[PDB]
RNA sequence: UCUAAGGGUCGACGAUCAACUU
RNA sequence: GAAACUGCGAAUGGCUCAUUAAAUCAGUUAUCGUUUAUUUGAUAGUUCCCUACAUGGUAUAACUGUGGUAAUUCUAGAGCUAAUACAUGCUUAAAAUCUCAGAUGUAUUUAUUAGAUUGAUGAUUCAUAAUAACUUUUCGAAUCGCAUGGCCUUGUGCUGGCGAUGGUUCAUUCAAAUUUCUGCCCUAUCAACUUUCGAUGGUAGGAUAGUGGCCUACCAUGGUUUCAACGGGUAACGGGGAAUAAGGGUUCGAUUCCGGAGAGGGAGCCUGAGAAACGGCUACCA
């Protein structure tokens, strides 16, 4: 019986192994989402409001978000679902995946900090992560660093030092939607293209009614 | 699924043929639409070639032409009073193709007020240029006071998800009124 | 056809409108088209009340295949006969023929009269039927 | 059969390509492109076996991706774009363009012609519709639609594009007495004059020709092409100039070389 | 809860009347 | 430049001949009875009810860390991150007529009108245009590369190349699906068959990409047949062809090409332009 407990704020998780079952009844028949507290799991944790959200039986099924029910049951699984990955497009398989709500069958549960109560945790505050990656887009990196559209955001995009061969050449990540003179002579192009091309018609045209006011003059 | 396909219904001489070729999907067919009255709802079916259909389950308002006047209004479609194909379409009000249904005439009355202003059914002078030559009918116009036009269906709801129609007038309504003052 | 407007259905044919408002002569304005192929419009045809969708000349259907001529064997149908189409079949080995025959069914329009006999002359239309797809254009009352 | 195939065996290749009957299984399959597939010669066939150019068809392709070969006007990187009938092949490497012409045995004859005759092409009028907006247009043998035609330019006719504007230049109209091309039928790859054309309303058009030795062929309308008047061919005639010579005088003229 | 078909009398229809069987 | 997302392909090929006897197939037709990715050519000044010097995550992958199962090309939980993924959304006057300032591109649906004698066809209710409206909104590039040029209010100026990808519609091509006519071996110790339960036709509808009893409702009583229907057999896939052959024929053709069908037996279906796909899925049987 395992709890892999995970503190989306700022980043960690951890695993627990809970032996006891008079300590974790506080789970049992619970589905998603409920205020499962430390102090009523177990004396460690203490004011933790756990969101307890997925988890895998014995034999390794996953949850299913919605299924509500305590064994575990064949579904047939698309693209936009847990539990499946369609190796094609358009590929559908029938899988049996476990019930919603919690029971003695879960060989792990999953849990989400959503409240700190007591004295912090040694994997739940003091080590954290950063964020793998800052924001890519032009836009993105104004809504991060706050500078409003007139700011000039190309200067202090999140950059990273490579410690490999003393010379450390920082690989900072390329930015999309860029306003850029690239892209404004690209829709410049498209833009006059589309003029010209009228332009073109209409004088076509022109001539051609020309040439039937022309050729209707024989009578 | 359903198959459109001609191997099996039997030839003409009446034999039995034998089978070949497990039903192809370019011969399938689908479920009827059995289009509804009310609180419209279309659902899109992805058709040969990656084309579009649409299934119209209960529709409400329709497109209707007068086609005397060319006005082709959008009103409400009240029921279906006849259908020739399917008693069983009246009963359950389904809209299809060809069906005689009711429709609000509302918007129909209001048009003939603001264009002829000639007092149908209870920029000066353009009801005097549409003159005196505005008399529609002697069964066109008794509808309209009880506000409910005949009108035949001329789409099809469950191809195009629409519910258009034409107003019933003259001889095609006579024969419709024929049938309706029998059968209710 | 003996009280033509005798289906349940408005029989009309489509798109042709017969305006209330204004005072036209005939008042019952009526399309057709020449068949081609010099097929000559039957004056039945041309001013007869009949619908017959599948109408060779009133219809919707067009003649754009092949052009066969028949012995009219039944006109039991409603404006469906069969033909029958006589042909001899060359046997090779004893340098002989051998007389067979095809019946066809084909649909004709109220524009013609049909009797058992009356060999016709039918053109190949869109498949109108499970089996018919051929219109009779020349009725030649042999 | 679930597709459309891809593949194309060799000895069910199109027989004028002249292909080697055991050099492989499979022969070039002609791309969608602008004239069809039995009609059509690929250029990799002409690459590697109407001018000896490339030994390979990877050396077809070597020769395309570098920009070399071009096909009336642009460059046809395609390893098996089906060139056809009035088709200019220029090559600017070893320049020189050719006209895709079928000689008097129905294959396509290799025919160099010079750059002042290479700009444009000829294309016979497969329909005149209405676009929309109202706008004619034409459509012409090799699959090209040409916006506001003259509106004397009907089906069969012959139009002088361009092939730099895309344009109709000339017109020859289809008529008796007309220099005309054979491009398919029995006598593919003959020249001469329209004499008379049976209707046949319905059925298919006919067209008797009489080359220059007054031989008298009849033959379908679909694969007569105009292509000037007597003894002014809008375009340049190949080596034979469609005269069909019967196996006796051609096996003559082959002995008077001696 | 309906639908359809199957009648009488009177003057291609109209008016009136009537009982059940499917 | 691994991985991954996205796109495209995986419906071709290759195998086999089990089914299959008017079925396949062959030659010949038709689509004025339809769908068609791609290729090729043409084609889109009309979009708005406080971003366009460029909108959002409402989004996520790969990746980082925590795991369950003995096991699978199984995946959960948590933190980022983009687009030609997803979802939105403007800039183009001028010209331009109708309605009583607004509407007028295209796409969908309906009705009406012209389409003559002002284009085409043997032929159309064709192409196409117009009118009045209608749409669980379609399209009308918020994309990418290599060069950077010219003029200049010398600035974040105005312009301007060659392309790639994408996109509406039309035509084209590769196709597909139906389709005309005629032609299949033995058997009557198979002579009547089909028709409630669609058999043949009519009307209407539904369904289809579209025609069509393809299905449904109502109606008619038809349709095939000694010129062999229907049934039975085939150790029958059809053909191009092969063996033998004075001539005529007899026999063969699972098999190098074309067409068909199948992937143990059936059935159903997702994706996609295209599969009723099986080196795809779902179920049952073995
Ligand atoms: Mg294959
Ligand atoms: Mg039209
Ligand atoms: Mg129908
Ligand atoms: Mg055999
Ligand atoms: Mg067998
Ligand atoms: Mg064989
Ligand atoms: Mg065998
Ligand atoms: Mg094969
Ligand atoms: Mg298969
Ligand atoms: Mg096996
Ligand atoms: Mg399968
Ligand atoms: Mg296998
Ligand atoms: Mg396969």
């Amino acid at each position: 019986m395992k709890l892999n407990i995970s503190y989306p704020v700022n980043g960690s998780q951890k695993t627990f192994e809970i032996d006891d079952e008079h300590r974790i009844r506080v789970f049992f028949d619970k589905r998603i989402g409920q205020e499962v507290d430390g102090e009523a799991v177990g004396d460690e944790f203490k004011g933790y409001v756990f969101k307890i959200s997925g988890g895998n039986d014995k034999q390794g099924f996953p949850m299913k978000q919605g299924v509500l029910l305590p064994t575990r049951i064949k579904l047939l699984l698309t693209k936009n679902v847990s539990c499946y990955r369609p190796r094609r497009d358009g590929e559908r398989k029938r899988k049996s995946v476990r019930g919603a709500i919690v029971g003695p069958d879960l060989a792990v549960l999953a849990l989400v900090i959503v409240k700190k109560g007591e004295q912090e945790l040694e994997g739940l505050t003091d080590t954290t992560v950063p964020k793998r990656l800052g924001p890519k887009r032009a836009n993105n990196i104004r809504k991060f660093f706050g500078l409003s559209k007139e700011d000039d955001v190309r200067d202090f995009v999140i950059r990273r030092e490579v410690t490999k061969g003393e010379k450390t050449y920082t690989k900072a990540p390329k930015i999309q939607r860029l306003v850029t003179p690239q892209r404004l002579q690209r829709k410049r192009h498209q833009r006059a293209l589309k003029v010209r091309n009228a332009q073109a018609q209409r004088e076509a045209a022109a001539e051609y009614a020309q040439l039937l006011a022309k050729r209707l003059s024989e009578r | 699924g359903i198959s459109r396909d001609s191997r099996h219904k039997r030839s003409a001489t009446g034999a039995k043929r034998a089978q070949f070729r497990k039903k192809r999907k370019f011969e399938l067919g689908r479920q009827p639409a059995n289009t509804k009255i009310g609180a419209k709802r279309i659902h899109s079916v992805r058709t040969r070639g990656g084309n579009k259909k649409y299934r119209a389950l209960r529709i409400e308002t329709g497109n209707f032409s007068w086609a005397s006047e060319g006005i082709s209004k959008k009103t409400r479609i009240a029921g279906v009073v006849y259908h020739p194909s399917n008693n069983e379409l009246v009963r359950t009000n389904t809209l299809t193709k060809a069906a005689i249904v009711q429709i609000d005439a509302t918007p129909f009355r209001q048009w003939f007020e603001a264009h002829y202003g000639q007092t149908l059914g209870k920029a000066e002078r353009k009801w005097a240029a549409r003159a005196a030559s505005a008399k529609i009918e002697s069964s066109v116009e008794s509808q309209f006071s009880a506000g409910r036009l005949y009108a035949c269906i001329s789409s099809r709801p469950g191809q195009s998800g629409r519910c258009d129609g034409y107003i019933l007038e003259g001889e095609e309504l006579a024969f419709y009124l024929r049938r309706l003052t029998a059968k209710k | 056809e003996l009280t033509v407007q005798s289906e349940r259905a408005f029989q009309k044919q489509p798109h042709i409108f017969n305006n209330p408002k204004v005072k036209t002569s005939k008042r019952t304005k009526r399309w057709y088209k020449n068949a081609g192929l010099g097929f000559k419009t039957p004056k039945t045809a041309i001013e007869g009340s009949y619908i017959d969708k599948k109408c060779p000349f009133t219809g919707l259907v067009s003649i754009r295949g092949k052009i066969l001529t028949g012995t009219v064997v039944s006109t039991k149908m409603h404006r469906t006969i069969v033909i029958r189409r006589a042909y001899l079949h060359y046997i090779p080995k004893y340098n002989r023929y051998e007389k067979r025959h095809k019946n066809v069914p084909v649909h004709v329009s109220p524009a013609f009269r049909v009797q058992v006999g009356d060999i016709v002359t039918v053109g190949q239309c869109r498949p109108i039927s499970k089996t018919v797809r051929f219109n009779v254009v020349k009725v030649s009352a042999a | 059969a679930r597709g459309p195939k891809k593949h194309l065996k060799r000895l069910a290749a199109p027989h004028h390509w002249l292909l080697d009957k055991l050099s492989g299984c499979y022969a070039p399959r002609p791309s969608a492109g602008p004239h069809k597939l039995r009609e059509s010669l690929p250029l990799i066939v002409f690459l590697r076996n109407r001018l000896k150019y490339a030994l390979n068809g990877r050396e077809v392709k070597a020769i395309l991706m570098q920009r070399h070969v071009k096909v009336d006007g642009k460059v046809r990187t395609d390893t098996t774009y089906p060139a056809g009938f009035m088709d200019v092949i220029t090559l600017d490497a070893t320049n020189e363009n050719f006209r895709l012409v079928y000689d008097v045995k129905g294959r396509f004859a290799v025919h160099r012609i010079t750059d002042e005759e290479a700009s444009y092409k000829l294309g016979k009028v497969k329909k005149v519709q209405l676009g929309k907006k109202g706008v004619p247009y034409v459509v012409t043998h090799d699959g090209r639609t040409i916006r506001y035609p003259d509106p004397n330019i009907k089906v069969n006719d012959t139009v002088k594009i361009d092939l730099a504007s895309g344009k109709i230049t000339d017109f020859i109209k289809f008529d008796a007495g007309k220099l005309v091309y054979v491009t398919g039928g029995r006598n593919l790859g003959r020249i001469g004059t329209i004499v008379h054309k049976e209707r046949h309303d319905g059925g298919f058009d006919l067209v008797h020709i009489k080359d220059s030795l007054d031989n008298t062929f009849v033959t379908r309308l679909n694969n007569v092409f105009v292509i000037g008047e007597q003894g002014k061919p809008y375009i340049s005639l190949p080596k034979g100039k469609g005269i069909k010579l019967s196996i006796a005088e051609e096996r003559d003229r082959r002995r008077a070389q001696q």
